[PDB]
RNA sequence: UACUCUCCUUUACAAAGAGAACGUUUAUAUGUAAUUGUAUGUUUGAUUGGGGCAAUACUAUAUCUAUUUAUAUAGAAAAAG
């Protein structure tokens, strides 16, 4: 027996059914929404409550995008309203081997942390270090040396908001991998790609004509 | 609480006809949409002369 | 009326492509299966690669023993 | 499908509709793997065509424990050895002991 | 499935492009006014059936019963037209032949009158030539009916075929 | 879309098209296919239009609104009605077309030989044709299908020596004596 | 490609429905 | 007079050492017995049985039949399919088209 | 899912789905019904730019109503009555790119 | 043996006696160029037999054509082309794509001029532009696109703009693949090019190998 | 593999500058001598941009910064009107084209 | 119901991938633990072919011969081979 029906998720705006479940946070699989207080308020009600700069606000048409589920198209118009298959597929098709190799992140240190056995440093303070991904997990963080570097962990401490597209694509083949090696070794540690660090070599006289 | 309080074989009555329209179906609540009377068809089809 | 010459017949130093006893010779479709589509060098040989396949569809070529075929 | 060397990008199919049998399901959407169809029926194109899949939960969403993300129990269609024969099982995820951190709660 | 339905009210009558199996050879008195009220139900029947589902469709959807969003609101506010083509209305038809029959009543009367300077324009009291049976003989039920348009008596057909006067 | 003789866009090659004004054409099956046509368009309002006169007062509830529902007929009007409009129209200049052809045609033949064999230069008077138009005329056939009362061949039925009996109730009554028919063999 | 014959002619043509004239 | 016309039997297995002149007799479009040509064409006759007057179906589908399907007063509104689609080249749709 | 909104006849019929052949804007505005409907076209906006959904995206035109000019379906119509009404289309036509 | 794949050019034939047949008669009007249309709405030919490409025209036993007649059908037989172009008049083969087919069949649905795609490749190889059948394209194809840009060479003489600022070969693998193919092929003139060495034995890269000019 | 043709517009993270990269058709990896791992991550990875890169890092080069990177955040094209028709007309010279 | 020879759904063995925290996915394998189907036909236990001699009969009758040829479909040969 229910008790006081709840009333539905997103009711609010004055002359238009809310928006319809799931999208809002709720159950998927029914495309239109629909709400017994709107339907009943007589339309005169409804166009009393309501002036005309306002329906062209909440008229308003975000057609293939959903304006709730940010990025994801609106769940009244796909073939049928359950979430997006295609954006959200797990990461291994119904085939393939699983064969995605050791990845490694970037964590923030936040101690000057310094290996005793390399004799050299783990990472500074406040350096973004790609490390292991059972280093970061098992041992950096859960001591307080580290955090992951995410965009908002630079916002909350005081550094320019850096995006390294922390896993923005998981790689599913080691040589699938050994390609965003290439990606990242470009965009994160560039200075290995300018016209100064591909000349250390030549700064000065070809070797062959300097003294002994 | 919003689904509706009957195991749905009992309210299959909605769910395949064409009240899969005339009635709402946000998870499981087969509770009937609005719906004009017959005295209101024909006042709001006569009032626009259609 | 005008004068315009051409000759009779186009002669292309073109050889035809469907010869009577090769087997899978012709000149198929825009749609159908180009010769030894799937094959990969081997008779029968897309059935072989089949369990190569990630996922087949529920009705997928399966076990069928000429009889009566 | 071409047969060109080296096929640089172009807004359109440069020489007609890409020809070939699995071109002509890829040219409706359908991936390759309808090529190994011997019925296509308009469910079959449907069944295919991953409109909704036919993928579900091992338990109910309300008694789920271990947290599958985005995932179903996929079931994998495959086709047997020297006799091909057409059997299907269910493939599930790998689900690993997530042993964290979450410094919130400052405890594993 | 697909039906025709682009044909259930674009028959010429109401009994047309309606399925019904369901018939008899001979339809009684009763059966017969079952008949007619019967094609007209469905007819109206039908109609607001679908009547009540767009309108109520439409009202949950916020927007006007006819599907008039705001702006087609907003437009009639101002006067600006706002459908292309406005389809003539109820009192159109119901009009635009009210007077159709209006004309043809007073066309009736026009010509009622008509006949009549006619009609007295046919001074034969006595039976034209087509009085003749030398072909077979005539129909007393029918002179019985034109004895009217004479003075004479038509009816009175001897035992031999008529001679012609 | 070439329906007339402006021809199809498909001269887009410059194909012109000479020696022209050069048929005189009576539109006779144009015509035909315009009365048909003509007849649609009006069919077709006819049906538009439909509202409810309900001779019954059972269902009688519904005597104001049209017979088609407000979208529907928003729809028909303008999927299967203005089709046939354009589709009356093509006739419709398909046919006056053609006679500003013909306009040309009777006036410079009218005068060069004669104002009386004109329109029989013009003419389609076939032999015949007082067996389709007044078949009282025509005699040099036998086109009845009751032929046997055509009056070249009205000798074959009899004509029986009839007479009435007010005895019977003026009943009319053959005096033919009946022949004894065959009996036995 | 301009369309030379008959250049004039569908502007010419299907006096909508004759007025009382004719 | 239908022929069901078919090639030879032999002229794909076997070639060198058999006879000279026979090699050949493989290449012609021979009519098959016609034995057998009422055991095929008796399949197609079945389509409207004791109607004495409606031909067999024919093998291949003449250009005339194809559209007799939508030549039908119920398909007279199905602008897609009708005067042919199928046979029809590849559909063109906008370059923007993607699924 | 003990209720499916569609069966699968109608998830498997794209013709009441896709854009194709099939008109997705009922409602024919008049002359002066266009001309205010542009009106809240707005300065800096050009068609070539919103792009075609995709196939799986269903073909609907919920009408003029507020930023009816993002509805891809929505422009190209409207775009198409201010042709049959002759209204001159100042925004640029769809730019096919090569 | 008969196959007919998606884009076969199966006509069906529309006997020139029938269509003198029916000018004479009256269903068909001389004067206007009979396009297929009036053949379809003056029911001379009904819906079972116009299918995609849309018709032929053979010259079925008429010796003799006597009036100037004018026709814009697809594919007439050569003779049929000769008889009416004996007597003053014209055939332009209209080889319309499907989409061409119906807005020609039905244009009481298409109130605006709804632009009509040019018709398959196969198609424009042998009738749109082929001046034998004088295919509407046979004016347009010796006009405007039998000619290059202003500014390809010799080996991009088919692409809409020379993709490089030079004829020559751009990069190293497209040199050493065509300094190869040069000479893999017997170094004849155009073989520079290089072409791929697979046929796909598709109907649609099937142009008429031999046959008449 | 692409098939069908799709734009994007990318914004780039360093300047925001929303610039616009396509996606032409490049043919399937011939099937006459077919490829299983070749398809059906042909296939599989060809959903993952239709659906605006959803798995993959993004790499083109800034038109705005003249650099290739991996930054661009994929604007689905009503996500871009809402930030194109909400510029100043300055701006749209700065960060569109 | 059964086992060296046929074949899947198969849960075991091995490889790989995850700083391998254990569950999965693959690849290669195919087990009578595996429940599928075959295991003949004709004369009685051998024979299966195309000829010929035996009244231009031939049950297999009786004898013998021998490039007397193994049709199709996928692969193999791309011109006529
Ligand atoms: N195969 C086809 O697509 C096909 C077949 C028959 C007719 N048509 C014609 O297509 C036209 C629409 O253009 P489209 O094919 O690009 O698809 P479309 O119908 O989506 O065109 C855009 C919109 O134009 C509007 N429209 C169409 N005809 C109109 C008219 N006469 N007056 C006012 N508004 C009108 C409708 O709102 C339509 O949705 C219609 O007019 C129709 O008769 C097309
Ligand atoms: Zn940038």
């Amino acid at each position: 027996v229910a008790p006081w029906v709840p009333p539905p998720r997103h009711d609010v705006k004055v002359t238009m059914p809310p928006p319809p479940g799931g999208e809002v946070g709720g159950s998927y699989g029914v495309s239109t929404g629909y709400s017994d207080r709107l339907a009943r308020t007589p339309y005169w009600k409804r166009m009393a409550l309501s002036t005309y700069a306002l329906r062209m606000k909440e008229n308003e048409t975000r057609y293939p995008m959903s304006p709730h589920r940010e990025g994801e198209y609106d769940l009244r118009y796909t073939v049928t309203a359950y979430p997006d298959h295609i954006k959200h597929r797990p990461l291994l098709e119904i085939g393939e081997a699983h064969q995605i190799p050791t990845i490694e992140i970037p964590v923030i240190f936040l101690v000057n942390l310094w290996d005793e056995e390399r004799l050299t440093w783990f990472g500074r303070q406040y350096e973004t270090v790609y490390v292991n991904r059972n280093v970061a997990r098992e041992e950096l963080l859960p001591q307080r040396y580290a955090i992951y570097a995410t965009e908002e962990a630079y916002k909350l401490l005081g550094l320019p908001v850096v995006n390294h597209s922390i896993h923005e694509e998981i790689p599913k083949t080691p040589h699938a991998y050994k390609k965003l090696l290439e990606k990242q070794s470009y965009t994160e540690e560039r200075w290995k790609y300018t016209i100064e660090y591909l000349f250390r070599k030549y700064e000065a006289d070809p070797p062959e004509l300097q003294d002994k | 609480a919003r689904r509706v309080q009957c195991p749905t074989e009992w309210v299959h009555f909605r769910m395949h006809t064409k009240d899969k329209l005339k009635y709402d179906f946000q998870d499981l609540a087969f509770r009937k949409k609005f719906e004009y009377s017959y005295e209101d068809v024909v006042a709001n089809a006569k009032d626009m002369c259609s | 009326a005008s004068q315009r010459w051409l000759p009779l017949q186009t002669l292309k130093p073109m050889g035809h492509n469907w010869s009577a006893a090769t087997r899978s010779s012709g000149v198929r479709g825009p749609h159908m299966q180009l010769m030894q589509e799937r094959l990969d060098q081997k008779g029968f040989g897309w059935k072989r690669k089949s369990r190569s396949l990630w996922q087949q569809d529920v009705a997928t070529a399966g076990f069928r023993p000429h009889r009566y075929f | 499908f071409s047969t060109f060397a080296l096929n640089p990008e172009t807004s359109r199919a440069p020489h007609g509709p890409p020809r070939g049998l699995i071109n002509r399901y890829i040219s409706m959407g359908l991936p390759p793997w309808a090529a190994w169809c011997n019925r296509v029926n308009r469910h079959a194109l449907y069944r295919m065509s991953d409109v909704s899949p036919r993928s579900f939960l091992p338990k109910a969403p309300h008694e789920m424990d271990v947290i599958w993300m985005n995932e179903r129990v996929r079931e994998r269609v495959r086709t047997s050895r020297q006799v091909q024969h057409v059997y299907r099982q269910l493939k599930y995820p790998f689900v690993k002991t997530g042993i964290h951190y979450s410094d919130t709660l400052d405890h594993w | 499935g697909f039906t025709m339905k682009y044909k259930r009210g674009t028959g010429l009558w109401d009994e047309d492009h309606v399925n019904d199996f369901d018939a008899n050879k001979y339809l009684s008195a009763r059966s017969t006014m079952r008949w007619y009220y019967g094609m007209e139900r469905l007819q109206t029947r039908n109609n607001m059936n679908a009547r009540r589902a767009t309108q109520s469709y439409n009202n949950n959807m916020g927007l006007h019963h006819s599907g008039r969003g705001a702006f087609e609101r907003e437009l009639e506010r101002r006067g600006i037209q706002v459908d292309k083509y406005p389809l003539t209305t109820t009192t159109g038809a119901a009009r635009v032949a009210e007077m159709v029959l209006l004309r043809r009543q007073e066309l009736e009367a026009h010509a009622k009158k008509a006949m009549e300077s006619q009609r007295q324009a046919r001074r034969r009291d006595a039976p034209s030539e087509w009085y003749d049976e030398t072909e077979g003989p005539l129909n007393p039920r029918f002179l019985a009916s034109m004895q009217s348009n004479y003075t004479q008596v038509i009816t009175e057909l001897p035992s031999s075929p008529v001679t012609g006067r | 879309s070439g329906a007339v003789g402006r021809g199809s866009f498909h001269s887009v090659v410059a194909g012109a098209n000479p020696r022209r004004i050069p048929t005189y054409y009576n539109s006779a099956y144009e015509l035909i296919q315009l009365h048909r046509a003509h007849r649609e368009v009006t069919r077709n309002f006819l049906v538009r239009d439909k509202v409810f006169d309900n001779k019954f007062p059972g269902c009688s509830l519904a005597n104001g609104l049209f017979k088609m529902v407000p979208n529907k007929r928003g729809n028909f009007h303008t999927r299967e009605l203005t089709e046939s409009i354009r589709h009356r129209t093509i006739w419709g200049q398909r046919i006056q077309q053609q006679r500003t052809i013909n306009a040309a045609i009777l006036e410079d033949a009218t005068k060069v030989l004669s104002p009386a064999q004109m329109e029989d230069r013009f003419s389609y008077r076939t032999p015949d044709a007082a067996a389709y138009f007044s078949p009282q005329e025509y005699t040099a056939a036998n086109n009845w299908p009751n032929y046997w009362q055509h009056p070249t061949e009205k000798h074959v039925v009899p004509k029986p020596r009839w007479r009435r009996e007010p005895e019977l109730g003026g009943i009319t009554r053959v005096r033919d004596a009946v022949a004894t028919p065959i009996a036995d063999y | 490609r301009n369309r030379t014959q008959h250049v004039l002619d569908w502007m010419n043509y299907d006096g909508n429905l004759p007025t009382h004239n004719s | 007079s239908r022929v069901w016309v078919a090639l030879g039997g032999k002229m794909r297995r076997r070639r060198i050492g058999r006879q000279i002149d026979v090699k050949d007799m493989r290449y012609y479009w021979r009519p098959i017995e016609p034995q057998y040509q009422r055991l095929y064409m008796s399949r197609l006759r079945i389509k409207d049985h004791s109607n004495k007057r409606v031909q067999p179906m024919r093998l291949r589908a003449t250009n005339n039949d194809i559209g007799q399907a939508s030549s039908l007063k119920e398909w007279e509104r199905s602008s897609d399919r009708k005067y042919g689609a199928a046979l029809a080249p590849p559909k063109k749709r906008d370059f923007e088209f993607r699924v | 899912s003990t209720y499916n909104e569609k069966s699968w006849l109608e998830k498997a019929r794209w013709g009441a789905f896709t854009k194709g052949s099939r008109p997705v804007m009922r409602q024919r505005y008049s002359a002066a019904a266009l001309k205010e409907a542009l009106e809240m076209v707005p300065e800096g906006f050009e068609t070539c730019d919103v792009p075609r959904p995709p196939q799986r995206i269903r073909a609907q035109s919920e009408g003029v109503v507020g930023r009816w000019y993002t509805n891809y379906w929505t422009l190209h119509s409207v775009r198409y009555q201010c042709q049959l009404a002759g209204v001159e289309w100042q925004f640029g036509e769809r730019q096919r790119p090569r | 043996p008969r196959n007919r794949y998606e884009g076969k050019a199966s006509f069906s034939r529309l006997s020139l006696s029938k269509l003198l047949w029916a000018v004479d008669t009256g269903r068909l009007n001389p004067n206007e160029t009979i396009t297929l249309y009036h053949l379809r709405n003056a029911k001379v030919i009904a819906d079972r037999e116009v299918v995609w490409p849309g018709m032929v025209l053979l010259a079925g036993n008429v010796e003799r054509v006597p009036y100037p007649l004018h026709i814009e059908l697809q594919n007439a037989s050569a003779k049929a082309i000769q008889l009416l172009e004996e007597a003053g008049g014209s055939f332009t083969n209209v080889y319309m794509s499907h989409e061409g087919l119906y807005q020609e069949l039905h244009p009481e649905e298409f109130p605006t001029f709804m632009e009509q795609e040019l018709p398959e490749r196969k198609g424009l190889e042998n009738f749109a532009t082929n001046s034998r059948k004088r295919g509407w394209l046979a004016q347009w194809y010796e006009d405007e696109s039998r000619y290059a840009h202003p500014g390809a060479g010799r080996r991009t003489a088919h692409y809409i703009r020379p993709p490089t600022d030079r004829d020559f070969p751009a990069t190293i693998e497209e040199y050493e693949l065509a300094k190869h193919h040069q000479k893999w092929h017997l170094n004849q003139p155009g073989s520079a090019t290089v072409l791929p060495w697979h046929s796909l034995n598709t109907a649609d890269m099937a142009r008429r190998s031999a046959g008449r000019l | 593999s692409n098939r069908f043709f799709q734009k994007f517009y990318l914004r780039c993270g360093n300047c925001s500058a929303i610039q616009r990269s396509a996606q032409g058709y490049q043919p399937i990896a011939n099937p006459i001598l077919f490829k299983s791992d070749e398809h059906c991550r042909n296939y599989h990875d060809e959903q993952r941009r239709a659906a605006g890169y959803s798995g993959m890092v993004v790499t083109c080069r800034c038109h705005r910064c003249e650099r290739v990177h991996s930054n661009w955040k994929v604007l689905d094209a009503q996500q871009f009107l809402d930030a194109k028709l909400r510029m100043t007309p300055e701006e749209r010279a700065q960060r569109l084209w």
